[PDB]
């Protein structure tokens, strides 16, 4: 029937309310927000080329460091970073194709659905070796806005990043199925983190980059040992806040 | 949501999901 | 004493949706406090239910959220929406967008149209609903002969249509690679009943803005990913 | 009979951080008594609320538990210390110690400070704590636009300083590699009110020793390590 | 504290029938109703019981669904078909259909015989179940001597003979290699007692349907895959 | 049928099995 | 601190612990 | 004989042994 | 001794230990 949509809201009708007709509905809850964003999706990918054994130091190589920082949005070295920071933007690995794959990395399926402007959630990291070959690696994980402490070996023949109280991973051996994942809580000092867009600057004389909230993250991940490993996300006690647009899809 | 063991998680919920905690 | 235990065969395998956690590694830890906030939803359901707009063509072949009407009535309807929540109108509403990471819906959708002409102007529309099995309606004759309902402007702005939910199957595929019928059902076509009429010193066009949205009983399921694309 | 296992992907993986346990292989052993021992604490907070002692820099750059001050009121702050768990200045007290395992803080701070001038010696200072958004104070107009408290020198000899936690976010970072609105909290200025005022044979120079420690509801958490550095 | 397990030999082991579940991956889903459905059937017994035709030889050597008598009475039986789920004559009977994916069998089997004749055509069949041990029955003298019944055409056109289970084991073998005497169990021929009589005007060949299936206390078990074929 | 085992299982049931509902 | 399991540890206390003990 | 364990068989009975039945 | 788990043996004692018996 008749409405006034300058309202703001508009009734939700069935086909009762203008036919004779009946409500049809049937019970369904798979799409609450928490069953959604409880499943993991490919978020990342990481790359060593250094033994388990030795100092671990940032590199870089064709897009992919030993290291990464845990958000869904994309996040890349950003104006030579020594580790990857969150990035305001998505950029095509190649320089001439125009096609993906893209250098950032990110939670496609976060990115490319999140209508919503902060969320709140536990984190569960799947890291998976890319081959078969027997899997020896350490990786080490930092809490939001905690040290990275890249420092030296303290011990000859040691793995750095084992050199902490921080917590860390260890898998080795011909019994081991070359996958590592483990759940860890909230740890940023906001309440929420912002999904999308951040409307300001991260310190107080405003010179960081606009869009980007300060310590908006889970924390990161660094990695030593032989290989490269792809990383999922899976979204544990999922609360989202405020409705926002999502992102736009090319006119058929 | 997606969630469906029946025996109760073997790490106690304190360590199992972070803690929520209201300031006020 | 040890426990004797059958290693399944699927030993080792990372199953992306297991209903199951794993291992906490930093536990004892307290969410930072959000007590204060506002504006949570929990069900995605409530998103679907939001009007937002659909994408019809200009003369010049560009998207607008709107459609023309003037002091005429065309043999031919204003516009024709194919009732697919994959259809190309709508690829850019809230209602598709969530759409497109579920498998199926069931229930009413919800065509919402707002009449932006002046005050001084006056019309009637038929809007209908032809459910498929003997092709889109070629005219009104044809088009009253499904379900409608006839909208007269005046002070009341807008006009809520309800495409009852019609189908052979209780549930409905949201997307497709060929048309089915599990996955097309029918179209929905806005005709001019009266010319819109106004007095001397008004456009002659009138933009009637068109949004659509799930109704009270609509509904989605199975959570899916939907083809990439290249944003542009 | 046999229980059926499924394996999860990461069998063999050594979580460092676990909340379980491991096999005892020299059980049923007792553990040498000590139940005569004093000084037990459980809480590592404990320490982090005793006041220790906060580097200030000498005329020659040498690091001193102390300030100056004498018979003129300058018109800058005799010392200045940014509120951050990673200020340099308190990098050795043992609340900075203690907060360097931690990844956040939430709470108040204490700062204290001891007149060790003569008993003779007379004056007042005004310690304030300024927010961020507006820069360090530039001069005593500005300071006492903040948070501030007069200290009168007499027969009390310390004043017990409390920063306030003002914060955007419930928890603030201990370190930082630039700093960012979670981690860097403001300034605390002390300035001279009045110029220390005293008799004749008595030295120009009053020093006043400087320390830090976490306040009543002052609180910490995260386990983590810091950046390794050489001893020297 | 973690618990101890002792990995039995089998590892990894797939076990096509092992009665337990496996992973459920896409939980939470509703399966789509169907409480409209009529004709569900949930024991395979049930089609087993569905009297269906046996492929009786042509002159031409074609296989039809009836046997043809006349005027006379011939000295050997009009058909004979060897108790076996295996019969070749039953191969496409729904019992045999069922029968092969099972391993053995018990109970009553039902020959459904039809009489198409005229109405104007009398006449009387002797069927006869021969137990094995002396050979197939060689005359009425020797089939008249183990388990029959006598049809008489008239009113009622069907006779509805049953097998009585008769055997040293308590349940037999559906198929085999070789007969043995757990998998062959005897002979069941009709034979004509009184010739088939009738007026003038009348054709000399009547059509008598042939039908089997299991009868009451008929049963099946130990689900198996039969011989594979390529069809044609 | 074909389900044997004494142990409820570890999933929820309407996890492990499709939730069978009445439209009517 | 940091034990957070729900079910009972396998081991005894006397066997997974040292056994706490006063000479008093 | 020989089968000393405590705890139940976790497969059913009809399952984990065939099921003995009298013909009279 | 040196026995400390506190969930009792998966194997009947029977079978787990050699059975005592007194001949008088």
């Amino acid at each position: 029937g008749v409405d006034n949509a300058e309202k703001g809201k508009v009734s939700d009708d069935n086909a009762s309310t203008d036919f004779v007709a009946e409500p049809v509905k049937l019970p369904e809850n798979q799409t609450r927000v928490s069953f959604f964003y409880d499943r993991s999706t490919l978020s990342s990918v990481l790359q060593s080329t250094s033994d388990v054994s030795s100092k671990f130091t940032p590199s870089t190589a064709k897009n992919l460091q030993n290291s990464i920082l845990l958000t869904p949005l994309p996040s890349d070295i950003v104006n030579n970073s020594v580790l990857p920071e969150q990035e305001r933007w998505i950029s095509f690995a190649s320089p001439t194709t125009q096609k993906p794959p893209y250098k950032t990395k990110q939670d496609w399926n976060f990115i490319m659905f999140s209508p919503f402007t902060y969320y709140k959630c536990d984190l569960e990291v799947t890291l998976s070796k890319n081959d078969r070959e027997t899997i020896s690696s350490v990786v080490r994980y930092v809490p939001c806005g905690a040290p990275s402490d890249l420092s030296d070996q303290t011990m000859p023949q040691t793995p750095s990043l084992a050199d902490t109280r921080d917590p860390h991973m260890w898998v080795v051996g011909q019994g081991t199925t070359n996958q590592i994942s483990f759940v860890i809580p909230y740890t940023s000092p906001l309440s929420v983190l912002p999904s999308v867009w951040f409307n300001g600057f991260s310190n107080f004389d405003n010179s960081s980059r606009f869009g980007v909230a300060p310590n908006a993250d889970f924390g990161r991940l660094l990695l030593q040992g032989q290989g490269t490993f792809s990383v999922h996300y899976r979204y544990k006690k999922m609360r989202v806040f405020c409705p926002r647009p999502t992102v736009f899809i090319p006119w058929p | 949501g997606n969630e469906g063991v029946i025996i109760n998680n073997y790490y106690s919920n304190q360590y199992q999901n972070s803690i929520d905690l209201s300031a006020n | 004493s040890p426990f004797p235990v059958t290693v399944r065969e699927h030993a080792g395998t990372f199953f992306s949706t297991t209903p199951d956690t794993t291992v906490p590694v930093y536990g004892n830890t307290i969410s930072t406090p959000f007590d204060y906030m506002c504006g949570e939803f929990t069900d995605l359901l409530s998103l679907c239910k939001i009007p937002t707009f659909l994408g019809n063509l200009d003369s010049n072949k560009k998207r607008i959220p709107y459609f023309s009407a003037t002091n005429s009535t065309p043999a031919t309807p204003l516009v024709t929406y194919q009732v697919t929540l994959s259809c190309s109108c709508m690829a850019n509403s809230m209602l598709a967008a969530v759409a497109r990471n579920f498998n199926q819906y069931r229930g009413s959708l919800n065509y919402l149209f707002v009449f932006t002409g002046s005050a001084m102007t006056k019309g009637k529309f038929l809007i209908s609903y032809t459910p498929p099995g003997a092709g889109e309606p070629k005219t009104l004759d044809q088009a009253m002969q499904a379900t409608y309902a006839i909208w007269d402007l005046g002070l009341n702005s807008s006009y809520n249509f309800t495409v009852p939910f019609i189908s052979p199957t209780h549930y409905r595929q949201t997307s497709y690679n060929t048309p089915t019928i599990t996955s097309v059902d029918g179209w929905l076509t806005v005709w001019q009943l009266t010319p819109l009429t106004y007095p001397l010193g008004v456009p002659n066009d009138s933009h009637i803005l068109t949004l659509v949205s799930g109704g009270d009983d609509f509904t989605l399921r199975m959570p899916v990913t939907f083809t990439k694309y290249v944003p542009q």
